[PDB]
């Protein structure tokens, strides 16, 4: 009804092809699929090493593994850019 | 190719104009990250190590008068911590941040690409009025910086082992 | 083609080095062909590491190494040396070191591989690291194709040399030296 504000740096992301533009990966928009392939296997096996480790939790969890539990959730949206970048051939 | 690593590509996002270029970005870490502030980072990370590596040196050599009582035996970290109950660490972070408040704005200002990243313009003895000198001073600077980044860091790691402090492990 | 019987696979290109046309069970439509070839050279360098360490254990131990492992000993080392770092010892932290130093040269020769496969112009396999010059200066000779021969035998070895001290306490020179 009047004219919606959107931040600055905006674009258009809507997309009906097989994978959509690499812009809709921000700032990881000129990582190559390989690159996030291996940081999804990579993440996804230091997160599942970290959060193995402290599966029983006690009172002193160590706080590194702890961090490093945060980058199995983390691998899946590497891989999902992984296939964004496969398809778009980077 | 890329001149440091001959199997890699060259990185897209460094040039060589900018100062302290060996092409050297195997994991292209620059095109995630705007370049400007990478370079402001990289500067400023230098600049904090160089003074850190000469401090940690220097606390060895010598040590300004009265600290002594209250510093009994901890050399490199340990003398923070003490430092910290008394008022000396809260002080340099105070007095740090009131330059950091002024850094925030001139961060902003080179990310709008106005301003050249790393500059506050603090020449209060002439060294770089040549325009050939000041490049070559400047590839000193990064080169200087990044080996006390590398020294700051192993160090502190000695320190963790066996206590001993810089100059003083040397020797023994 | 090494066996007439079954044929080489078309995947398999004939100009690539170190081709004999060995591939019965045409493995090599299964993968990519530039990240086989990598896996191959990669599996026999890390192979001719391992082997040459076998042999060299026996031989020639270095300086103080004696107290922290057994004398005659191939993966037990590795064991004895993880028993200590795990019990606290500084001294006995060689393994994290190798773990380490190897990791981070995987981990910044890691684009290597995709650049390639991405048509780039390294070919598979050269890391362009031959300070010296002698072995790959100029023309070179048949160094290229002995480095996969010599490694193909690693690979066959150190599985040799692994195997046996497992049903046996001798170690490599031994074993050689004496057969039961
Ligand atoms: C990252 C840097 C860093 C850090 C965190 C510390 C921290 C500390 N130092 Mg060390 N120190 C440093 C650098 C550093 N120092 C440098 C560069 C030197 C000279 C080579 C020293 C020499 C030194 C001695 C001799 C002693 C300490 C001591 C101490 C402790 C008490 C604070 C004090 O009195 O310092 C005082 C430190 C100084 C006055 C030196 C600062 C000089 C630098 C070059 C500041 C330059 C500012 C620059 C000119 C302005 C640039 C402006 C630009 C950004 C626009 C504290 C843990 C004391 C201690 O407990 O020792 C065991 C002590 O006796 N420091
Ligand atoms: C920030 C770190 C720091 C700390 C904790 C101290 C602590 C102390 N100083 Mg000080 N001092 C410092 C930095 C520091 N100094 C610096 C940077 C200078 C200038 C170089 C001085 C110059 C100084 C003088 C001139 C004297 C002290 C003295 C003293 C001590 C008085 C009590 C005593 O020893 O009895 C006290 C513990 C007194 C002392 O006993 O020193 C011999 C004294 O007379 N200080
Ligand atoms: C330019 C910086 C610099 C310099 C000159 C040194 C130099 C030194 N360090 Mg420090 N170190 C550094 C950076 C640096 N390190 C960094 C960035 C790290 C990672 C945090 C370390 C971690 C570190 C540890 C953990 C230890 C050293 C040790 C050593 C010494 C023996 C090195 C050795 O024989 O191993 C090289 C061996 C090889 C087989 C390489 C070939 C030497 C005085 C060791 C020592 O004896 O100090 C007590 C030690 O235990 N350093
Ligand atoms: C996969 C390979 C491998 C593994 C896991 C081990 C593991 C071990 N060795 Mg063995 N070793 C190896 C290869 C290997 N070694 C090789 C290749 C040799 C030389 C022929 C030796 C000779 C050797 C001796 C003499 C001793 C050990 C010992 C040990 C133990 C302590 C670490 C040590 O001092 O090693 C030391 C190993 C070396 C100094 C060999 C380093 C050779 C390097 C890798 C050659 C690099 C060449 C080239 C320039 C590198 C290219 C870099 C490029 C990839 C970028 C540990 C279990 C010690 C022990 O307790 O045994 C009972 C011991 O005394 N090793
Ligand atoms: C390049 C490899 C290398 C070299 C040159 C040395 C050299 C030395 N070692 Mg050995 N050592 C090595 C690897 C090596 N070490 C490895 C890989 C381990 C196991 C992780 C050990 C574990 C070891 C122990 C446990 C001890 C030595 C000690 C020593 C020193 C005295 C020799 C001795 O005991 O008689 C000597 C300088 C002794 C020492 O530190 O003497 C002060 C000692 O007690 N070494
Ligand atoms: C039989 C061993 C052997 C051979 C012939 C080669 C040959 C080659 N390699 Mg490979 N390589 C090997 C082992 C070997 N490599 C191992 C073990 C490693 C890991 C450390 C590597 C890592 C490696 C990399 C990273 C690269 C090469 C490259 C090359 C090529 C050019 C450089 C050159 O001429 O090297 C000549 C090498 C030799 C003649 C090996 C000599 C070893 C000595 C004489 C004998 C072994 C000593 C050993 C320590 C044990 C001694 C006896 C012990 C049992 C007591 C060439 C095809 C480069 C390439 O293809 O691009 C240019 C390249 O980028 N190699
Ligand atoms: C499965 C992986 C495996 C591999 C890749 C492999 C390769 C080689 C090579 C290639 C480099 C050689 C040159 C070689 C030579 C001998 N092997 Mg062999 N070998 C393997 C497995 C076993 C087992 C399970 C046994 C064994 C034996 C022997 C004996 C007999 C000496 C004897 O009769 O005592 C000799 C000479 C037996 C033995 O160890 O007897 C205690 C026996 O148990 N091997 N072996
Ligand atoms: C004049 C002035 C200016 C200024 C300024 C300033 C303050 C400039 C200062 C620059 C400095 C402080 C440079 C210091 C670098 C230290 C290095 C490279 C460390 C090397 C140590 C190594 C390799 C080691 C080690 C060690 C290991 C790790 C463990 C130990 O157990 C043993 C050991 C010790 C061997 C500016 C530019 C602001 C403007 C204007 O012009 C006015
Ligand atoms: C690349 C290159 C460089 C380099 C380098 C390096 C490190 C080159 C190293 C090459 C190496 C280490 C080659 C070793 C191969 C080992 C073999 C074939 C062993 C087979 C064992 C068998 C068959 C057995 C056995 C048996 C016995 C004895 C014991 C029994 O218990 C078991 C069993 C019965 C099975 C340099 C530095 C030159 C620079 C250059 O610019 C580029
Ligand atoms: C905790 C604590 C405190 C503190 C503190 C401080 C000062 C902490 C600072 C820690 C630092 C600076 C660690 C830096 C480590 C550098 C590394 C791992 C790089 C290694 C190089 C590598 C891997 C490869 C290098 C490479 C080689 C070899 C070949 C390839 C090329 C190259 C890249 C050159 C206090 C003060 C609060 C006190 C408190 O009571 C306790
Ligand atoms: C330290 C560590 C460990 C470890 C470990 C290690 C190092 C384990 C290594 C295991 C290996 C290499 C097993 C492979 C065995 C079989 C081989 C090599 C057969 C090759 C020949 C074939 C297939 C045929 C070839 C052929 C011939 C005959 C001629 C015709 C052609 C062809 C058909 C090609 C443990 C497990 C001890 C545990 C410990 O806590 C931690």
């Amino acid at each position: 009804f009047s004219p919606v504000p959107s931040p600055e740096g905006t674009k258009e992301t809507y997309w009906e092809t097989k994978a959509p533009s690499s812009d809709v990966l921000g700032i990881g928009a000129g990582v190559s699929s390989g690159n996030f392939a291996a940081a999804s296997v990579f993440a996804a096996l230091v997160g599942g090493y970290c959060t193995g480790q402290v599966i029983p939790l006690t009172v002193e969890p160590n706080p590194l593994f702890l961090a490093g539990s945060f980058l199995l959730p983390y691998s899946w949206a590497l891989h999902v850019a992984a296939w964004i970048q496969k398809n778009n051939g980077k | 190719m890329s001149e440091s690593v001959p199997f890699l590509k060259k990185p897209e996002a460094l040039d060589s104009s900018m100062a302290g270029y060996a092409g050297f970005d195997p994991l292209g870490l620059s095109s995630i990250a705007d370049i400007k502030f990478l370079q402001e980072s990289e500067i400023k990370h230098c600049r904090i190590a160089m003074l850190a590596a000469a401090g940690s040196i220097a606390q060895d050599i010598f040590t300004f008068p009265g600290v002594s009582k209250v510093v009994g035996t901890a050399k490199m970290t340990g003398v923070h911590d003490v430092l910290v109950k008394q008022g000396a660490m809260g002080q340099i972070l105070l007095w740090t941040s009131f330059l950091e408040v002024f850094g925030t704005i001139a961060l902003l200002e080179t990310l709008d690409g106005k301003r050249a990243p790393g500059d506050f313009k603090f020449d209060p003895l002439g060294f770089s009025k040549n325009a050939e000198t000041a490049k070559r001073y400047q590839l000193s600077e990064i080169k200087n910086g990044r080996l006390a980044m590398l020294a700051t860091g192993g160090m502190v790691h000695g320190y963790f082992i066996t206590g001993k402090g810089p100059l003083e492990l040397l020797t023994n | 083609r090494a066996v007439p019987f079954a044929p080489a696979p078309d995947c398999l290109p004939e100009n690539i080095p170190g081709y004999m046309g060995f591939d019965p069970l045409g493995l090599s439509t299964l993968c990519n062909v530039e990240w086989l070839r990598e896996a191959e050279i990669k599996h026999c360098r890390v192979a001719m590491l391992a082997a040459a360490g076998s042999i060299a254990q026996d031989l020639y131990q270095f300086p103080g190494v004696e107290k922290i492992v057994g004398s005659a000993k191939m993966t037990g080392v590795h064991d004895k040396i993880l028993a200590a770092a795990s019990t606290g010892d500084y001294k006995a932290q060689a393994m994290s070191q190798i773990l380490f130093w190897t990791s981070f040269l995987e981990i910044v020769t890691l684009p290597a591989v995709f650049e390639t496969m991405n048509g780039g112009p390294r070919k598979p396999g050269v890391f362009f690291f031959d300070p010296l010059g002698l072995g790959k200066g100029d023309k070179m000779g048949e160094m290229e194709l002995k480095e996969i021969k010599n490694g193909r035998l690693a690979m066959i070895g150190v599985g040799g040399m692994v195997h046996h001290y497992l049903l046996t306490g001798k170690g490599p020179i031994q074993f050689l030296s004496g057969i039961p």
